[PDB]
């Protein structure tokens, strides 16, 4: 950080940039391991107002799968629209 | 229509220099594999009806540039390649012939999750 | 008539109302049923400003609570947990939503008991959450500040 300037001259300039900007390792900059406790926030659905099961059954408003042609002038449709190709990239479309 | 893109983008894909006379050439063909199946046919049906009418702005529109959004299908060059896939089924199914009823009924309550 | 605050109509069990809605409407099984309470046993004690309506329904919630034989789960576990509430309600000791959760449980008693004394306990707690909602907000604000 510990190494001396030319020793820095030397780094950078066989890189071809400077490295004293950032640095593989870490240092001071991080946060201390003793960070204040938290206070988590609670539910979207912990009021003790009208909170109903009844209202939100995720699990239990799922629907066996819907019957549409069983065994026992027309038009021509495609499963989803078509693809749309997408533009180059504006901030570098040729790497 | 314009100059000659050098390249697809896609690998193994190559550029065919006269694209909008190809596409013609294999629509007309497919509606001719098309006699062959029945009119009661659905299958026919359904290509008769995108055929005739994507061979339509083909034969009207000459610009591939503009073929792009017409189609709405990607390069030219693989819309070619996607008709050549539709006149490999039109072949297929000539044999598969999927108008009788079904094969079998599926026996008894095969089917029927949960058990 | 300027002293009375509310009257029970015409029982404990028929909610209580006050002088805004006690006007005009006389003792009958049907105004009284569209002032959504019952004559029930012409019952009726006129009560003051002076009094407070949380203390004065308090004690017969405590009397209800004293007298649910506790066959039906709703009577004999509602009820209790009503009086504990409620008890706090005399102090202020809630949030804004436990009026709304003292509705939410006394619908839920309201009917679903064996016998009709768990709704005859819905009914004065309903009627007094209906009518003097902003009592209860400012009793229960006074009991912030004071214990802040
Ligand atoms: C090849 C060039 C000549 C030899 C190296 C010279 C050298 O390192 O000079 C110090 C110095 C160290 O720079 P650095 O590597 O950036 O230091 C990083 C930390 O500051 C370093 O901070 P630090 O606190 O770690 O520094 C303490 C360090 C200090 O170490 C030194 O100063 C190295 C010289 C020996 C002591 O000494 C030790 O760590 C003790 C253990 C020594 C191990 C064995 C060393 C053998 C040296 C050669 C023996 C004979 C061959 O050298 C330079 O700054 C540039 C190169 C030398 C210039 C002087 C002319 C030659
Ligand atoms: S509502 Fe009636 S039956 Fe139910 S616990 Fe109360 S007194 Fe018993």
């Amino acid at each position: 950080a510990s190494a001396t300037r030319v020793i820095q001259l030397l780094r950078n300039w066989a890189s071809g940039r400077d490295l004293q900007a950032k640095l593989q390792l870490r240092y001071q900059e991080i946060s201390k391991r003793t960070q204040p406790p938290p206070k988590l926030p609670v539910g979207p659905s912990h009021k003790l107002s009208n909170n109903y099961y009844c209202t939100r059954d995720g699990r239990r408003e799922a629907m066996p799968p819907s019957i549409v042609m069983s065994s026992q002038e027309k038009k021509a449709v495609t499963p989803a629209p078509p693809i749309k190709r997408w533009e180059l990239s504006k901030d570098q479309p040729y790497l | 229509a314009g100059l000659l893109k050098k390249t697809t983008g896609l690998v193994g894909l190559a550029v065919c220099e006269t694209p909008h006379e190809r596409l013609k050439i294999l629509y007309t063909k497919i509606l001719d594999v098309l006699g062959q199946i029945p009119k009661n046919a659905a299958y026919r049906k359904y290509t008769e009806q995108i055929t005739n009418e994507k061979l339509g702005m083909v034969k009207a529109e000459p610009d591939v540039k503009k073929l792009e959004e017409q189609l709405q299908g990607g390069q030219i060059e693989e819309v070619i390649l996607q008709a050549e896939n539709e006149l490999s089924l039109a072949r297929k199914m000539l044999r598969w012939k999927p108008w009788e009823p079904l094969v079998e009924e599926p026996p008894a309550n095969q089917w029927k999750w949960p058990i | 008539w300027d002293n009375l605050l509310a009257v029970i109509p015409g029982g404990s069990s028929t909610p209580l109302i006050p002088k805004s809605v006690c006007e005009t409407v006389l003792m009958d099984f049907d105004a009284l049923v569209q002032a959504q309470t019952g004559l029930g046993t012409a019952a009726v004690i006129v009560m003051d400003r002076s009094t407070d309506i949380v203390k004065a329904i308090a004690r017969l919630i405590e009397f209800y609570k004293h007298e649910s034989c506790g066959q039906c789960t709703p009577c004999r576990e509602g009820v209790d947990w009503m009086n504990k509430v409620m008890a706090r309600f005399v102090k202020g000791d809630a949030r804004p939503a436990e009026i709304d959760s003292l509705w939410e449980i006394s619908k839920q008693i309201e009917g679903h008991t064996i016998c009709a004394l768990g709704d005859g306990a819905a009914w004065p707690v309903q009627g007094l959450i209906r009518h003097f909602r902003p009592e209860l907000e400012e009793r229960m604000q006074q009991f912030a500040l004071q214990h802040q």
